[PDB]
């Protein structure tokens, strides 16, 4: 009777959420179709019984280019979803913040919370919310600010989830992604109880790394971005020793109410040719977990103390060896945390072991982990793109074609003092006492 | 619902579309007859985009002809691929436009204009969702120069918020092919400046010089280089039409590409060019077409990119090829260019990937950039300008027909304002 | 070239075949010798008229 | 006259076949391991190991 | 068989591209238990 | 419980290590793919893969990947861990600074990163082995390089040094001088103890011994293989004596300074057809402390001898050991200083040494290792300073040094060095 | 891995290279069509050195061959192993430079250097790891002797850190085709002396000699010693591209074989060098190799390397055999000829070895000396240049492109500081 609702929304939103949907179709068993191959109940959490046979995802997608809803639904996928549920618009907005969040996202917003407002009165014991999307595209930013702010009002309480992906520092496709990330930022600062850092050149050297991939395509990242959400989630569908439930997320992670912006990780990531050699210990997982270079954002924790961190086993892993592995890293002097926190290391169990998709480059491996860190060190993407969004904005380029759109000239330096007010606050949490 | 029209007026203009249509028409698979005959089905999923549909199952494009002579339009009609279009949209006069750009736009393109727009707003009423328009013209003559920008100015009044894209041919003095330039010339662009969306603009003589060297054919002629430049512009609107991991389409590329309103003047390119043996000893890879694509060889215009700094470039990859190694290479580039490139603008390259690569190759690139080379072909066209109007030369018949020197005056003090305020911006530091 | 490729492939994986048994005078006195040793006893063996 | 360059010096002498020419010492001395069935007779084994040794010049 | 890039010889003869590496040593079949199994206490 | 790692840096230590872990294998009784066909002892070089293989606690390090993928095609592929075979880019060609400062920083942050996630496997490290040839640039600059880096990392972890120093007149490099004083200067305080394995002392023991004509640079590596297999054996098996690493270093080392040994290994007996004989644990040892028979072209006679330890492996009785050693003292021809009354220390192991089949070995049932501490040591010392001051005369071969980042004046610091550590081996080994 | 890109230049370049692909192409196995027919593994893992990939399997030399007359380019092109070359890497002139020096270096080289600068710098950044350059030209011609160092020049001022080496055929005066050839000579060897990491002499007498003493061959031809030098060529890369017990690339050659940064030319030699009608006897063993090297009058060139005192020798050993004959082969040598060898560089011989050997034989050596000998050649070529110099000789049309007396008087003065300081080492005493 546990139920979360999930909202692609961008380009980028709906290609990870096809491998997210890809992987717990394959993980729950169900086919492609829906039917049920030839109960558990254990799929209530994603899923929903159509009363006899098949079962429809807790999903909606949503942009305003129908190029991927069409490429959806020719795709083998077309009997699993919910015909009216895949939302596509007319034309895109083109990577203006102001043509999705003004001009062509308001005619939109109202299905969409129409929508919402459906799939909730069939939920009864619905947890909270998943909201995908691409913050360097001017409609998936402005449209997630709308949306969230409108389920901010409607539903007040409810606990919501940002998987957004954040420009990397040299590495980007378009040429006004600072404009739009931080006018987003400056929005959703105080709407979402957590949010994710997901840039891609830090999975891209992830994969050169491991997996040793040599030129990936979007489909890897998007997997191995479906990995770790399904090890987050599968303790709400899965019994485990240590069950751990949305709640126990910003209960451990949310010092203060203004920091809630963390970056995550994830292991084993080997392939067939070097795991067939290797140990895969618990104390050896969990060390490699924490090294610089495995996390899912390009940051340098040795830079900033930390705040808070919770792991999730996935697999057979033993209390005991994580309660000495946890040790081990606290003896473990590179790593240092902030003084008024003790301990700061929340860890969850489950028996289920992790699940590849046939003809994807991952091994099956019986243990696995999944972290997610708040640290000081996380100001500096905020520092990077606020000094690349003074330099755009000494001579205001490109300002005027969002001026044109009814645009207001005063919340670029609102949202530039709120990145201020936003870093003096990360600096000043990390002062001793 | 993301359909595009297409006006050709004037020999050149009605020449490029001529070569486009058969171009597309090959790329999507329809015979001239109008019946369709691919094989993938992902061929007809967006043929609304530059065809209409009629009774039978036949395919129709949405081009208007125009221009004060039917010679052009008897001849293109006999042609391969001429009965596609609906001879109804066939607009001719017959005074003929004398290469006089004020009698082309006054005297006789008031009274012609007007089926001309009846029939482009019949369209536009007719489409789903129209977003944009394309026009193809020249600037060195008087019909094409004349009513190409009327016809401009009078769609915009009444679409203000479409977006408009004009293939223009400029004149060169290495290639001349007519004494009266410089005076049709700055006239249309005083016009353009000031109400073109995007401008790409095509040299003559730079095709010559790539056919030439790069093709190494030994006799080119005018359907091979309007091949070449059709080949090009239908390499703009790839993901507009296929799939693509990164889509861009005309909207996004205008967003990523215009700083300033009035900077919508660009330069294209296509890439892999190779000679009829070379390309056996050849191989297909990123990185050459990168530095094929950055070779100012394969620049469309006579402007010399190494005289000045970009500001915006783009890239159209066409084909199945991963984003991160093109996304690693353009930092490569950049950052072996930093010179060149503008300094207060960090990463001004874009980039964007399409699925499905053009018939025959595996995989194609289109360039398009925006950058301070261009200010020397304003400069030249302007020095010729008051080169001819010191003595007043060839005046009189201007001012024969209700046109006198003041609103030249403006014409070329426009032009040198543009001229300095986008210098300005080439030595500005921050 | 991927055709010539395959023709040079499909000829070189075929080689080794010796097997000496060149035969002229060794074999025509083994079919002699083997002739006589066998005919022997079917020339020992036949009913009486 | 021949033209071109047309060489006939001809450094190798060729005509020899070399089978075991691309054939690494390094690999062919530390993986070989031939034979040498597990006999406790010195005259055996002295036998078999200077037969690999020729073996392994020739 | 050893023309270019189809075959196994070597790394540098297989000289992959595009999506992943050809399997080089042997590797058990298809889905081999990778790693200690743990929890015997008996 | 007890593990030891080895690494392996430069083309020589690359040689070296292939012969070394081929005597492992095939001791240990693991076919070369690593799967044990049809205890516990492999722990102490080897780590089980869980079910199947186990893997070598081995890490190669070489700038030229010829040697590198050279091991990955042979025979041994099947054995290593695919991403512990370090491989750079450019051979540092017999230049100390582009192995030290130029290229090698690229590299060794990697090495170190593979150094902890090897040790953060193991409990019972008792120390490090490291394999170089000093006459070579990259060999010796990136194992100078790892030793001052592990110092610091670790501090008092063992570090076993069995350099392959220049042979008194033979060489293959010219500027050799160079690079070896300034490794010998990098390595003074740097390791604990080290060996000396020059070329020429083996190439006699091979041609006097083997009775071969034809040694190639195969049999040293194998001789070198056998030494170290009879060193470590005590680790892995059980001996009515037992040594341990830490059990060498307390005993064979008096001052901090001086910790240069040289070995010797017996009987090396061919394998003709001959019954050859028994090999008596005496006359086994009598040969062991042959002059000549000296692994290292140092002559004991023209010196004093600090310290003497030597392991006996196969059925010796240490009655014998006791007879051998009290006639050993009683021969006058060697002699030891007067502040040790005693300097021998005895190893024993039940474990026969193994043959390699198609070596040049033969199997004995009696075999003895020895290494020791002797003052004569000092002349290789004396003549390669010479060697470096004949060319440092005139500055030859030095601008290409100072111009890959070397400044000039750790020459003179190499030279002052060099002329205390002689300094010191004269004063110790005067009579009280 | 660690590649050396080719570039030729002038008439001799473009023999010498005709042959080396030749050598190398029936090394590695590749037939005129670039198509592999090998046997073994180990001929393809390092042929990346030398050749790059086509599409569909082939291997491209990266070679460029420059030159001012096409006569050698089309003559070249129609021999055999002439299809291997890229059209695109052919760059040459139309006027040609008449063996004048002044005239390819001032006037017509620097005009036309420019393309083959932008193909050069593609390769080498088309190149994973670059490893170096090499080059091989003559000092006896106009438009190699001047393009050539002056490409070597601005090549290294682009890549100060990356090794390069040059070949030069160097005239001789018993037989010499130019009354011009010390002029040019000086002038390239002036530049070529600060710019060039390693230079190679070759003599034509000395090859003569050599082909009708030990080859007992009664007519040479320009191809056969174009092999000759070829097989000396291919012999010093061997390790670079082949495994073997002590790998020695140009880096470490170049360390180990120059002991003042000024003295950077060196002899060589090939062994064994056997008659054609060479009766099948024996074997060639370490002794008569090792003495066949040293053989003096064995040297490929004219001076008498007894005539001074051995700085360095180098020894590239090919076939499989043991380091123990070779270093105490080599110890005799010394303490046999202990006079011949200066003092204060004890053991002054580079030992290195591979383990294929070259094709048709067991055991084969290239050996490369650095002696005391050239000197007298260096004295010769300065005595005729002053001679002609003195009274101003055929100096006047070297005089009418731009340069003057000041350039010869600077090159002999260069010239005659280069051999002073070369024999004060002659006789200092350790
Ligand atoms: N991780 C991941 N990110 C993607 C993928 N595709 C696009 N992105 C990111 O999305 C950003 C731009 O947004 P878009 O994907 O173009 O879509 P959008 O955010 O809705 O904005 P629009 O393009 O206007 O529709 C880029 O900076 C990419 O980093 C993908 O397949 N995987
Ligand atoms: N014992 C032994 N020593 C060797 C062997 N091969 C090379 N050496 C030694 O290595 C020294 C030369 O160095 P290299 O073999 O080139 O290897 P290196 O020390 O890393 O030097 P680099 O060339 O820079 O790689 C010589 O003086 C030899 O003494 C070998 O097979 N066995
Ligand atoms: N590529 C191409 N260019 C053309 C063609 N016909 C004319 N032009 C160009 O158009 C220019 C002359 O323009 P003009 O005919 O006077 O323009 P109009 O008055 O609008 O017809 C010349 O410089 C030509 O380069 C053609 O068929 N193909
Ligand atoms: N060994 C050799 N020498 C050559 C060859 N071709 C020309 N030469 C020498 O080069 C000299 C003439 O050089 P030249 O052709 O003027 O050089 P260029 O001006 O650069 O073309 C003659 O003395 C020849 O001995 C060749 O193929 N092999
Ligand atoms: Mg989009
Ligand atoms: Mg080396």
């Amino acid at each position: 009777m546990r139920e979360v609702i999930s909202i692609h929304v961008g380009q980028g939103g709906i290609q990870v959420g096809n491998a997210c949907w890809e992987l717990f179709c394959l993980e729950h068993g169900i086919q492609p179709d829906g039917q049920m191959p030839s109960g558990d109940d254990a799929f209530n959490t994603f899923f929903s019984e159509t009363g006899a046979g098949k079962h429809v995802p807790r999903a909606v997608f949503l942009d305003l280019e129908p190029t991927v809803i069409d490429e959806v639904r020719t795709g083998t996928y077309r009997q699993l979803f919910h015909p009216e549920q895949l939302i596509s618009g007319k034309e895109d907005a083109a990577n203006n913040f102001a043509r999705g969040h003004y001009t062509i996202g308001k005619e939109i917003v109202d299905l969409c919370l129409d929508r919402i407002r459906k799939l909730a009165d069939n939920c009864t014991g619905l947890q909270g919310f998943l909201v995908f999307n691409s913050v360097g595209g001017g409609t998936g930013s402005g449209l997630g600010s709308l949306l969230l702010e409108r389920l901010s009002v409607d539903y007040g309480k409810k606990s919501k989830l940002g998987f957004t992906i954040y420009p990397s520092p040299q590495v980007s496709t378009a040429v006004v992604e600072p404009y739009n990330s931080i006018l987003s930022t400056h929005s959703l600062l105080e709407h979402t109880d957590v949010a994710v850092m997901l840039d891609n050149e830090a999975i891209y050297d992830i994969c050169r790394r491991n997996l040793d991939i040599e030129r990936p395509t979007y489909t890897n990242l998007n997997r191995l971005i479906a990995q770790v959400i399904s090890s987050l989630t599968a303790s709400l569908r899965f019994d485990g020793a240590l069950n751990v439930d949305i709640t126990e997320f910003q209960t451990n992670l949310v010092p203060y109410p203004r920091i809630h912006f963390m970056l995550s990780s994830y292991a084993p990531i080997i392939s067939a040719e070097k795991a067939y050699h290797e140990q895969l210990s618990v104390a050896e997982i969990t060390n490699s977990a924490f090294e610089p270079a495995n996390m899912m954002a390009k940051c340098d924790p040795r830079h900033g103390k930390y705040m808070a961190c919770s792991m999730m086993y996935r697999g057979d892993v033993v209390p005991k060896d994580v309660n000495a592995s946890i040790a081990t890293i606290k003896t473990k002097r590179t790593i240092q945390f902030v003084d008024w926190c003790p301990t700061g290391f929340k860890v969850g169990i489950n028996y289920q072991p992790p699940t590849v998709v046939p003809g994807g480059d991952l091994a099956k491996v019986m243990r696995a982990v999944c972290m997610i860190s708040n640290s000081t060190a996380i100001a500096e993407v905020f520092s990077r793109l606020d000094h690349k969004f003074d330099l755009m904005y000494a001579k205001r380029a490109f300002v005027h074609w969002y001026v044109g759109e009814g645009m207001e000239e005063g919340e670029f330096s609102e949202a530039r003092e709120d990145l201020a007010a936003l870093e003096k606050d990360y600096e000043e949490v990390g002062i001793e006492t | 619902m993301r359909e595009i029209v297409h006006i050709q007026g004037g020999q050149c203009g009605n020449q490029i579309g001529a070569k486009f249509w058969e171009v597309i028409s090959d790329e999507h698979g329809i015979d001239p007859t109008g019946t369709y005959h691919g094989d993938s089905d992902l061929q007809l999923e967006r043929i609304n985009v530059y065809y209409n549909e009629a009774t039978g199952g036949r395919y129709v494009p949405r081009a208007i002809l125009m221009d004060l002579e039917p010679g052009t339009m008897d001849s293109v009609r006999a042609g391969p691929f001429g009965q596609l279009f609906r001879p109804d949209n066939f607009v001719f006069g017959q005074t003929g436009a004398g290469n006089n750009w004020a009698k082309g736009h006054y005297t006789e393109g008031a009274e012609l204009i007007d089926s001309v727009l009846d029939v482009v707003r019949k369209e536009a009423e007719g489409c789903d969702c129209l977003q944009g328009f394309q026009i193809t013209h020249s600037l060195g003559g008087g019909t094409g120069s004349g009513m190409g920008t009327l016809l401009i100015s009078k769609v915009r009044e009444e679409y203000p918020d479409r977006i408009m894209e004009t293939f223009s041919v400029v004149p060169s003095p290495k290639v001349s092919d007519t004494v009266v330039e410089p005076y049709n010339a700055t006239l249309s662009v005083h016009q353009l400046v000031e109400n073109a969306d995007e401008c790409m603009v095509i040299d003559n003589e730079a095709l010559y010089d790539i056919c030439f060297r790069t093709l190494k054919l030994t006799t080119p002629t005018y359907g091979d280089l309007n091949h070449l430049v059709s080949a090009a512009m239908s390499g703009v609107t790839c993901c507009l039409r296929f799939p693509g991991q990164l889509n861009s389409d005309l909207r996004k590329l205008a967003v990523n590409l215009i700083p300033f309103p009035r900077l919508h003047f660009f330069m294209i390119g296509f890439a892999p060019l190779t000679s009829r043996g070379s390309q056996q000893y050849r191989a297909l890879t990123v990185p050459e077409l990168t530095q094929q694509m950055f070779d100012a060889k394969n620049m469309m215009c006579a402007a010399d990119p190494r005289h000045g700094r970009y500001l915006t470039a783009s890239a159209l990859f066409r084909g199945r090829m991963s984003t991160k190694e093109v996304d690693e290479q353009m930092l490569n580039v950049q950052n072996k260019n930093s010179s060149y490139f503008v300094e207060w603008i960090p990463n001004n390259i874009k980039s964007s990937i399409c699925d499905i690569p053009p018939k025959g190759l595996k995989m194609a690139v289109t360039f398009v950039g925006n950058s301070t080379a261009i200010q020397e072909m304003f400069k030249r066209v302007a020095e010729q300008f008051t080169a001819m109007f010191r003595r007043k030369a060839f005046l009189h018949w201007y001012t024969g027909e209700g046109m006198d020197e003041m609103e030249f005056t403006e014409a070329e003090s426009n032009m040198n304002d543009l001229v300095s305020e986008y210098q300005q911006y080439q030595d500005a530091t921050a | 070239i991927e055709q010539d490729y395959m023709y040079r492939s499909q000829q070189d994986s075929f080689k080794p075949r010796l097997l000496p048994k060149g035969n002229k005078a060794s074999d025509l006195s083994y079919t002699y010798t083997k002739q006589k040793l066998s005919q022997i006893q079917q020339n020992n063996n036949k009913e009486l008229f | 006259p021949q033209f071109s360059n047309a060489s006939q010096i001809e450094v190798g002498d060729r005509s020899e076949v070399n089978h075991r020419r691309f054939v690494s010492q390094s690999k062919n001395v530390y993986g070989n391991f031939g034979k040498f069935d597990p006999v406790s007779n010195p005259g055996i084994l002295a036998s078999k190991t200077k037969w690999h040794h020729h073996l392994q010049s020739k | 068989y050893p023309w270019n890039n189809r075959t196994q010889n070597t790394l540098l003869l297989k000289d992959d591209v595009g999506r992943s590496k050809p399997s080089a040593y042997s590797l058990p079949p298809v889905d081999y238990t990778y790693g200690r199994p743990l929890e015997r206490d008996e």
